[PDB]
């Protein structure tokens, strides 16, 4: 569930590239076992061990190898260390600053009728940001029988 | 604040810098020498009148600027 | 190369016949079984890929013999399949999308940033369930011991 | 449908009204509300921290 | 002269500089490009024919049986534009190609085939550009913005002293072809000349010379000079010439003819040189220590013994002295150099050159080009001669050859397609000349160095890619030749070709959605010049000087219109009169100048052809006869500008607008605005949203009429005549017989396009601007569209704005609007928006669209009909059910105790789950179209049947009414055509109307015309029935949907946003703004008369951001409105036509010598009535961009009406009713809305969906996602003392799987407090760091 | 005899 | 949370501990990274005692 | 009101042809082009600054 394969509408699928990189490595490893089982000439096992080394190296970083093995489309695969490093990795993006519930957005205006400590706020935006508090206040106030 | 005001401020400082450089360039005053400090030849004294403190004649100075014209 | 090995272990010299013609079918079948085996990230059997490849051949033939392109219930006569297995085969042929596909306009929002988990439950659902627990608790409080025990056992 | 912002704090935000947008977040807990009213409330903040 | 849609309301025109060349069709840049691309020209210059003639002599490798090309043709569009938009398909053309197979004989070197097969093969579908340059790719209207890139050619672009110390400008050249690989020479700080290949490792540039089959000596001959020494019986009498002498000392006793002239010690000067140049100096006796550093030219070996005496390119010494002495060589060849002028470069290059011969050079550059792979003779041979000197994988286009041959100062603009040895040798020479002698580091923003591609060239390139990757396979299949088992249908595959072209059109970086919300936005998108995309420079790493404006941008690219943002100056928009060359460089118009006359002949000029000339300027007076009014006229010779006398200029600017674009030419008084303000104004007014009643620009610039004509949003008469029948939906034009084509009925029928969505979700729409019974000449506009009004381009409304602060309701840039603008609804827009309910088929079953839905009352399912979909016309509101979509499901696995409740009440666990399409929240519109598609295997439902029947009835009605109107045309034809040559006036109407086809008249060319008209009638009805049966076929035959889907249903809401605080409205000069209050009718300030101002702008805007343009526009607009209500007052009291004609004719004069001439005595007394009625709202006033209404004319016009000259009044506060001190400025300014409505941006999220990999919310408002508490907001909370707000802001609110439930329930029970736990995302980061070998854990568990 | 590369098809 | 593993039929070097530069494998043997690359891709044998 | 000085070009070279027409008066086309020279440098440097 961290390299998901969620289904998309109409039968397409959305996979993460870690799935493709793992499948590459497993294919090449099983083929290497199938080669050692038949005891091929050392040329072929040497090539296969090179291929496995490259596959694991790409699964680890997908850099360091001149031409990072692109996906089906001609784009490079986001490797595992491309889920850590950089402005798009977990560190700078999903750990330090997160998308946050209880938060709206809207154009601002001037409103010079306001004391300094108070801000105008649309009825609809407060009714949305403040839904749980309203459910609690209603239920405790007996207006609403139950939460639904 | 607007995004064009910042462009105005940067262009204004850039223009002012270029103009202050060029205007601080030219000799500003005031001391005669009558004599080239690289060729000693007789300056046409109207030319030195143009810039009080001309230290080089037209040929040598033009050659100097031509020479730094390549930065090599 | 593995196909070539299997050919060489089976190759006959006494046939007085050229080797390459013997190795070629072997390597072809090996590579083709490979490409049917582990090309897609969702394995479909050799029979499905053979049916799909035949449909691709028949379509690339039929697009010019008709002129624009064939529709699924038009290949009911060009191929002799039930005209709905064609539906499912056309459905199966597509490849999954990389979840980091750069979405349009070149913002870094990929498709991964658009895949919601339809497995979590809404906190309204959780509060409903727990409040329902409480409601049944204080209801069943309003009964005997054996009745409440029978209804917590049933 | 527009968060109206008292005209003095627009200098701190650097928010003119060409269409610039704000996000309103809510403090849920009590520690958070007491922080916002005792640390971040805009009246406890009239001196530029620089 | 005045056209009838100009005669209605003649916009008053300031401006004096006469027009000499009309602003042409503003969309030609795409139309002629795609006309080149897709019209078959008998030549290989353009279009598909060029591709075929470059890729289609097909010879089979070693088979020598060939496949060749005959001709091609475009099929018929499978759907029209209208059906293609709706159903949603690329409006394409099947590209039939008639190829000819030629099977050679075995033993056919003579050219003797066995036989030949010749057969047309459908090869993919190039899409078709509609009449307006917009393709329609998947229903969506696409536009391919023309790209601006670097011309193929050769550039000298030394970088300016960055890589090394001393500011040493290191010089370099590049040969940047069209197809192939680059080739770049560069200097080093060690003063050595290296070549490179396309950013590969360095190599000394002479390796390419040694690999071009050059020994060292001939390279020395080409690159260096020769000086030959004579030991004339004693020690080196050397040959010498005074230019060789120039710039040296007296290395010896400088003699001539045995006499001294510069004794040893004195430095060479020019007087010595010129004296001795007269002195016959060719040969002297000099010391042999002079050659202590001079490189020997060619190889010297003693031919007596075979021993080497001195190798090529080596400085001599006394060793070589004695070596030449032993064999007594009378001549010794060296290469004269001079590091002042003739620097030794190839000398030291060969010094450090490691290779000797062509084989070593080839292997060296092979190890360079393709590393790892071991070198070998034949591989490197094939590679090196394939790279630059093969046709297949290399081509300088015609563009490359012209620019290259010119930059080398050749004189043939033609030549090879591939490079030549001449090329590389002369480029190295020119490079060295640039280094030492004269040259320049030219520029790459100079528009003579940047070529414009377009849809034609780019589509041809992609079609070439498709053709080559299909010809590879056709080569393979033609490897095994056959006789009667292969046609020109099975060796070609349409898949790669059409796949590649659909690649380029559908998904690229250039083919982008069209901006369809404004004719200005549309026509500026079509003529846009983008410097990105496949083959251009990327936005981020673009760096600089491409972004800046360059003095050759004058008239080829608008300086002041370009999209601010991270890509400024990369997305230029083409100028007004600019055009594209044959080659592709951007040429601008000019008017030829004779001795002292400004000719009315126009010459177009490329970019490099400006600097050779001295050009006049548009703001140049002249005494009507070519002669300038001054003797000095301003000009710009090359970059800079000065005054030049009358007898020095060769070309003058065609008109004052040609510096600006069609976006910024619509800005009144642009000449008074800062450049940033014109930029912002262009960007804003491009983006205005078309309002309910398109008003008119009260102060335009005279370009809006052409802008509304060019962008085809309006319907213009393709032929004059009389408007026979008008209608809200269509116009019918009975043509004049001056223009009637001979064998045809006269009628023309325009179908005005009613409310239909534009790509920005706005409402395209067309209204008849014509009454019944009115003449209309050609090119006249019959039906205006969105934001067009009698042909004028009206985007916003002209409103009585007042520049005063008014109580801080416009603090920084706010705008305080009065409520009269909401009551008149003069900013109410329309916002049609689709909504799609798709009914796919899941593995649990299909999803029906039945009205039967769980958990909805009768009031909920009321507005739907019996089949589920909503009625047409229902005023839906937020949350209503538009399409009931109930999906199959099962196996609930219901929680305990809900089984208990259900048992205590016994309700059914319906297997169907509600997933019905509902209107989004907040949206509240009216359904106005409901289409239903189907999978053709699926049986149609009830409502889908009803819509099909309705469409069929309407199509029969449409085609039948066509037949009726056209046959009435045939009647008003030949019926009255009888009266000339066969006249029968009143015996005509007696026999029926079907009669007159068989009447007895002189069977002549007139009777022949009768028969041709009647047979046109017959064939016209036959084609009617054909087209109607085909129409019903298309309407019933069924639809194609993405696989799996069972039926789609679409709803089209029409929302009508009025206006509200938040909606950003602005003006034409960068004056942006957001509404703050919307005051009552009365609190506005009011004048002497009681007319409240409508909008009240901030007065601090004007000075701080220099845009006085809004103030001049306000004054002139107030003047125009004074004329307007003076006319209105004169016409309320039914004065006369005399007074109206008199006053109006006074109005059009206005002092200064203007270029407009109006004579209201040539107007009918009834005709002036229509005009003055048109002016009662106010008087239009055009103002050309840089040559418009100077302020004194504004004053005279303001004085024309009795308004104050000063342009200010004394307003009265509506609240207190006490006069403001200090008279304020009020006037009619043209304010636009903008497409940044607050309804689209306001958004609040409490707790909704969540992402799948990280358990956090989603993006903005499309997924009901929450705002991003990004990184620097975390810094801000840390800098504050907050610590609990931060914890709940990144733990409880977003990422903690259980915190955001125990914190939702706790609020719901009125207990605000949290149980944080650890955010899920850190657990994911833990897992993935642990997914490498890197172990990571938590101490102190 | 060759410099280097990675390009396992090359080796 | 669960994490399957893969028993490679052949060992294979960790790219992080080899190309981090300083090459940790490289200097943990005090051996130059060019030679490690010669050994890993089977281009050059290396002695092991 | 006053004249809007000598415009600088993107490099910083100061065109000796100065804009002698202020904003209250008009600007013939050369003044406007010479002004945009520096103005777009301002914008293109603030979008990246
Ligand atoms: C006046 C003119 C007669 C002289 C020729 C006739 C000839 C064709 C007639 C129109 C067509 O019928 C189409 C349509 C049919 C609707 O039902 C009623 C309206 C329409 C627009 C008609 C108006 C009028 O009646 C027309 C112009
Ligand atoms: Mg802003
Ligand atoms: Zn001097």
């Amino acid at each position: 569930d961290l390299r998901p394969l969620v289904p998309l509408d109409g039968g397409r699928f959305a996979t993460s590239d870690l799935n493709d990189l793992y499948r590459r490595v497993i294919n090449r490893n099983n083929r290497l076992k199938r080669l050692l089982d038949l005891a091929a000439p050392d040329i072929i096992v040497r090539n296969e061990k090179r291929m496995l080394q490259e596959a694991v190296d790409a699964l680890l970083d997908n850099g360091r190898r001149g031409r990072a093995i692109t996906g089906s489309n001609k784009r490079p695969l986001k490797s595992l260390a491309d889920m850590i490093k950089g402005k798009q990795g977990r560190f700078r993006q999903n750990l330090l600053g997160k998308r946050v519930d209880y938060s709206g957005r809207s154009v601002i205006t001037v409103g010079p009728y306001l004391r300094l400590h108070q801000c105008g706020l649309p009825k609809k935006m407060a009714l949305e940001l403040f839904k749980p508090f309203i459910y609690g206040k209603l239920e405790l106030r007996g207006l609403a029988t139950t939460i639904k | 604040s607007d995004e064009a005001d910042e462009a105005y401020s940067v262009t204004e400082q850039l223009t002012m810098t270029g103009i202050n450089r060029i205007r601080q360039k030219i000799n500003a005053h005031g001391i005669p020498v009558y004599l080239c400090e690289a060729c000693g030849n007789p300056i046409p004294e109207a030319r030195r009148k143009i810039f009080p403190g001309v230290t080089l004649c037209v040929e040598c100075q033009a050659y100097q600027e031509r020479q730094r014209k390549h930065y090599a | 190369n593995i196909g070539l090995m299997k050919a060489v272990d089976k190759f006959e010299y006494r046939r007085g016949y050229k080797f390459s013609t013997y190795a070629t079918w072997w390597i072809r079948q090996a590579i083709t079984r490979s490409i049917a085996d582990q090309a897609r990230t969702i394995r479909i059997p050799v029979h499905m890929i053979e049916t799909i490849n035949k449909l691709n051949r028949i379509s690339r033939q039929m697009l010019q013999e008709m002129g624009r392109e064939p529709t699924p219930e038009e290949l009911a006569e060009r191929m002799l399949m039930p005209e709905d297995k064609i539906r499912k085969v056309l459905k199966i042929a597509k490849e999954p999308i990389s979840m980091e596909t750069p979405i349009g306009d070149d913002e870094d929002s990929h498709l991964g940033d658009f895949i919601e988990d339809t497995t979590l439950e809404l906190p309204l659902d959780s509060a409903t369930t727990e409040s329902l627990r409480a409601a049944t608790h204080d209801v069943l409080a309003g009964l005997t011991a054996r009745e409440a025990k029978v209804l917590r056992m049933r | 449908k527009a968060i109206q912002l008292h005209p003095l704090v627009c200098a701190a935000y650097n928010a003119d009204f060409d269409g610039d947008q704000m996000a309103v977040h809510v403090p849920l807990t009590l520690e958070a509300q007491l922080e916002a009213r005792a640390l971040m409330m805009s009246t406890n903040n009239i001196l530029s921290p620089a | 002269v005045y056209s009838y849609t100009e005669k209605k309301r003649i916009r008053k025109d300031f401006g004096k500089r006469p027009q000499v060349l009309d602003v042409p069709y503003l969309l030609s840049i795409q139309l002629d490009s795609f006309q080149k691309f897709i019209e078959q020209d008998p030549e290989g210059q353009y279009g598909l024919e060029a591709a075929f003639r470059s890729v289609f002599p097909i010879q089979s490798y070693s088979g020598n049986s060939e496949l060749q090309y005959v001709s091609y043709r475009l099929g018929e569009p499978v759907f029209d534009v209208q059906e293609c938009q709706i159903r949603g398909v690329t409006y394409s053309a099947p590209l039939r190609v008639k190829l000819r197979l030629v099977i050679y004989e075995r033993e056919a070197p003579e050219g003797t085939v066995k036989d030949i097969k010749e057969q047309e093969v459908y090869m993919g579908e190039i899409p078709l550009m509609t009449d307006n340059g917009t393709f329609v790719i998947n229903g969506t209207e696409r536009v391919i913005v023309s790209q601006l890139h670097r011309s193929p050619g050769v550039f000298f672009d030394s970088d300016k002293g960055k890589t090394h110390s001393s500011g040493k400008v290191l010089y370099n050249a590049r040969i940047i072809p069209y197809r192939g690989s680059w080739l770049d020479f560069e200097f080093d700080p060690k003063d050595n000349l290296f070549v490179r290949i396309d950013r590969r490792r360095k190599l000394p540039a002479t390796i390419i010379l040694r690999a071009l089959n050059y020994t060292t000596e001939q390279i020395l001959d080409l690159f260096f000079e020769k000086v030959i020494f004579e030991i004339r019986d004693n020690k080196l009498q050397m040959e010498l010439v005074p230019e060789r002498l120039r710039g040296e000392t007296a290395s010896f006793d400088i003699e001539a003819n045995g006499k001294v002239y510069v004794e040893k010690g004195r430095r060479i000067t020019a007087r010595h040189i010129r004296q001795l140049e007269k002195d016959d100096v060719k040969l002297i006796e000099v010391p042999v220590e002079y050659i202590a550093g001079k490189v020997v030219a060619k190889d010297y070996i003693d031919e007596s013994t075979g021993e080497l005496i001195c190798a090529a390119n080596m400085e001599l010494s006394l060793d070589l002295l004695a070596k030449l002495s032993q064999s007594g060589h009378k001549r010794i060849e060296t290469l004269f150099t001079n590091d002042l002028d003739h620097g030794p470069y190839i000398s030291e290059t060969l010094r450090v050159d490691p290779t000797n011969d062509r084989l070593s050079a080839l292997v060296e550059i092979y190890r360079m080009m393709r590393p790892g792979e071991p070198p070998t003779r034949e591989a490197a041979e094939s590679l090196f001669e394939n790279l630059f000197f093969s046709e297949d994988r290399y081509d300088l286009s015609a563009v490359g050859r012209m620019k290259f041959n010119r930059s080398l100062l050749r004189e043939e603009i033609e030549g090879s397609g591939i490079l030549s040895k001449d090329d590389i040798i002369d480029v190295m020479k020119k490079l060295i000349d640039i280094r030492n002698g004269k040259g320049e580091v030219d520029d790459i923003d100079h528009l003579g160095n940047r070529r414009i591609r377009s849809v034609g060239e780019m589509a041809e390139n992609q079609f070439r890619v498709g053709l080559v990757r299909v010809e590879r396979a056709v080569k393979e299949r033609l490897s095994l030749g056959d006789l009667d088992t292969l046609m020109p249908q099975d060796m070609i595959n349409a898949k790669p070709i059409s796949a590649a072209v659909k690649e380029f059109f559908g998904s690229s970086q250039l083919s982008q959605f069209m901006d369809q919300n404004n004719p200005l936005s549309e026509i500026t998108h079509k003529r846009r010049i983008s410097a990105l995309g496949p083959g251009g420079l990327t936005r981020e790493r673009a760096g600089f000087e491409v972004r800046d404006v360059h003095p050759t941008h004058y008239g080829r690219v608008c300086p002041i219109e370009t999209p601010e943002g991270p890509n400024i100056g990369l997305i230029n928009s083409l100028s007004v009169y600019a055009q594209t060359n044959e080659y592709g460089f951007l040429e601008t118009p000019y008017r030829k100048v004779t001795d002292g006359v400004v000719t009315d002949e126009i010459h177009y000029l490329s970019a490099i052809e400006e600097g050779n000339y001295v050009i006049a300027q548009a703001n140049s007076n002249l005494d009507e006869e070519g002669h300038f009014v001054e003797d000095l006229v301003t000009c710009r010779s090359k970059g800079e500008s000065s005054l030049f006398s009358r007898d020095q200029v060769d070309y003058m600017d065609v008109s004052t607008q040609q510096v600006v674009s069609v976006g910024a030419s619509l800005i009144p008084f642009l000449e008074h605005d800062d450049a940033n303000r014109a930029l912002m104004g262009a960007n804003m007014q491009r983006q205005a949203v078309p309002t309910l009643r398109a008003d008119k620009p009260l102060v335009g610039t005279g370009m809006e009429r052409a802008v509304a004509v060019d962008s085809g949003v309006t319907a213009v008469a393709k032929r004059g005549g009389v408007v026979q029948y008008v209608d809200a939906s269509r116009i019918v034009i009975k043509v004049n017989e001056d223009e009637m084509y001979p064998g045809e009925a006269g009628i023309d029928i325009y179908n005005l396009t009613k409310y239909t969505r534009s790509n920005q979700n706005t409402c395209i729409n067309q209204m008849p601007c014509v009454s019944l019974g009115e003449p209309v000449e050609r090119g006249d506009v019959l039906a205006d569209g969105p934001s067009t009004d009698l042909g004028e381009l009206a985007l916003g409304q002209n409103m009585r704005v007042a520049f005063m602060p008014w109580n801080g309701y416009n603090f920084e840039d706010s705008i305080l609007v009065s409520e009269r603008v909401v009551q008149e609804d003069r900013f109410t827009t329309i916002h049609i928006q689709e909504l799609a309910c798709v009914s796919r088929d899941t593995k649990l079953g299909p999803e029906e669209i039945t009205a039967d839905i769980p958990n909805v009352g009768e009031a909920a399912l009321s507005k739907l009909d019996e089949s589920g979909i909503v009625y047409i016309g229902a005023e839906v509101t937020g949350g209503d059910i538009l399409v009931g979509k109930v999906t199959p499901k099962g196996e609930t696995q219901l929680t305990p105790e809900e089984k208990l409740l259900r048992a205590i009440f016994g309700e059914k666990a319906s297997d169907v789950k509600d997933s019905s399409l509902r209107v989004p929240n907040g949206v509240s519109g009216t359904v106005i179209d409901v289409q239903v598609f189907t999978r053709d295997g699926v049986e149609k439902d009830k409502r889908a049947l009803e819509i099909e029947e309705m469409q069929l009835k309407q199509a029969k009605k449409d085609l039948s009414e066509e037949l009726q109107i056209l046959e009435a045309g045939l009647f008003s034809r030949i019926r009255a055509v009888l009266v000339a040559g066969g006249v029968e006036a009143e015996k005509l109407d007696k026999l029926p109307r079907d009669r007159w086809l068989e009447l007895g008249l002189t069977d002549e060319e007139k009777q022949n015309q009768l028969e041709q008209l009647a047979e046109q009638y017959d064939e016209l009805k036959h084609e009617f029935e054909k087209k109607l049966e085909a129409k019903r076929r298309k309407i019933t035959q069924g639809d194609d949907l993405a696989p799996g889907v069972l039926k789609i249903v679409k709803v089209y809401l029409a929302v009508k946003r009025r206006i509200q605080p938040g909606d950003k409205m602005a003006g034409r000069h960068g004056n942006k703004g957001v509404i703050s209050k919307i005051n009552p009718i009365e609190d506005m300030p009011y004048d002497e008369n009681g007319t409240p101002v409508d909008i009240v702008l901030n007065p601090l805007g004007v000075p701080s951001r220099m845009n006085i343009g809004q103030i001049l526009e306000t004054h002139l607009g107030m003047a125009a409105k004074g004329i307007g209500d003076k006319i209105n007052a004169m016409l309320k009291q039914q004065q006369e036509v005399a007074k109206l004609r008199e006053f109006i004719q006074r109005a059009y004069d206005l002092g200064a010598d203007v270029r407009q001439k109006v004579d209201l005595s040539t107007f009918s007394d009834e005709e002036v009535m229509r005009l003055a009625e048109n002016l009662r709202k106010g008087m239009p006033i055009a103002t050309p961009v840089f040559d418009g209404a100077k302020e004194a004319e504004i004053k005279e016009l303001l004085k024309l009406g009795d308004l104050p000259t000063s342009g200010q009044i004394r307003l009265y506060d509506g609240r207190t009713g006490e006069q403001f001190e200090r008279p304020v400025t009020v006037g009619y300014m043209y304010m636009l809305k903008l497409n940044h409505l607050v309804d689209d941006k306001m958004h609040a999220r409490s707790t909704g969906s969540y992402s799948l990999v990280t358990q956090q919310p989603l993006g903005g408002k499309a997924q009901f996602g929450g705002q991003r508490f990004g990184e620097m907001e975390v810094w801000a909370l840390e800098a504050y003392g907050a610590a609990y707000t931060l914890q709940e802001m990144l733990t409880v609110k977003s990422d903690d799987v259980n915190g955001r439930t125990k914190m939702y329930k706790n609020i719901v029970d009125g207990n605000h407090q949290m149980e944080p736990g650890m955010p899920e995302s850190f657990n994911v980061l833990l897992k993935e760091i642990r997914s490498l070998g890197i172990n990571i854990e938590l101490e102190d568990e | 005899e060759i410099g280097r590369t990675t390009d396992p098809v090359r080796m | 949370e669960r994490m399957g593993h893969i028993e490679l039929a052949s060992p294979t070097a960790h790219i992080w501990f080899l190309k981090s530069l300083p090459s940790r494998i490289g200097l943990l043997l005090d051996m130059p990274l060019r030679d490690i690359e010669r050994v890993l891709y089977f281009e050059s044998y290396v002695v092991i005692e | 009101a006053g004249m809007r000085g000598l415009m600088a070009k993107p490099d910083g070279s100061i065109i000796e042809t100065p804009i002698t027409a202020n904003f209250r008066e008009g600007l013939n086309v050369l003044q406007y082009f010479i002004s945009t020279h520096g103005a777009r440098k301002g914008l293109a440097d603030t979008a990246l600054k």
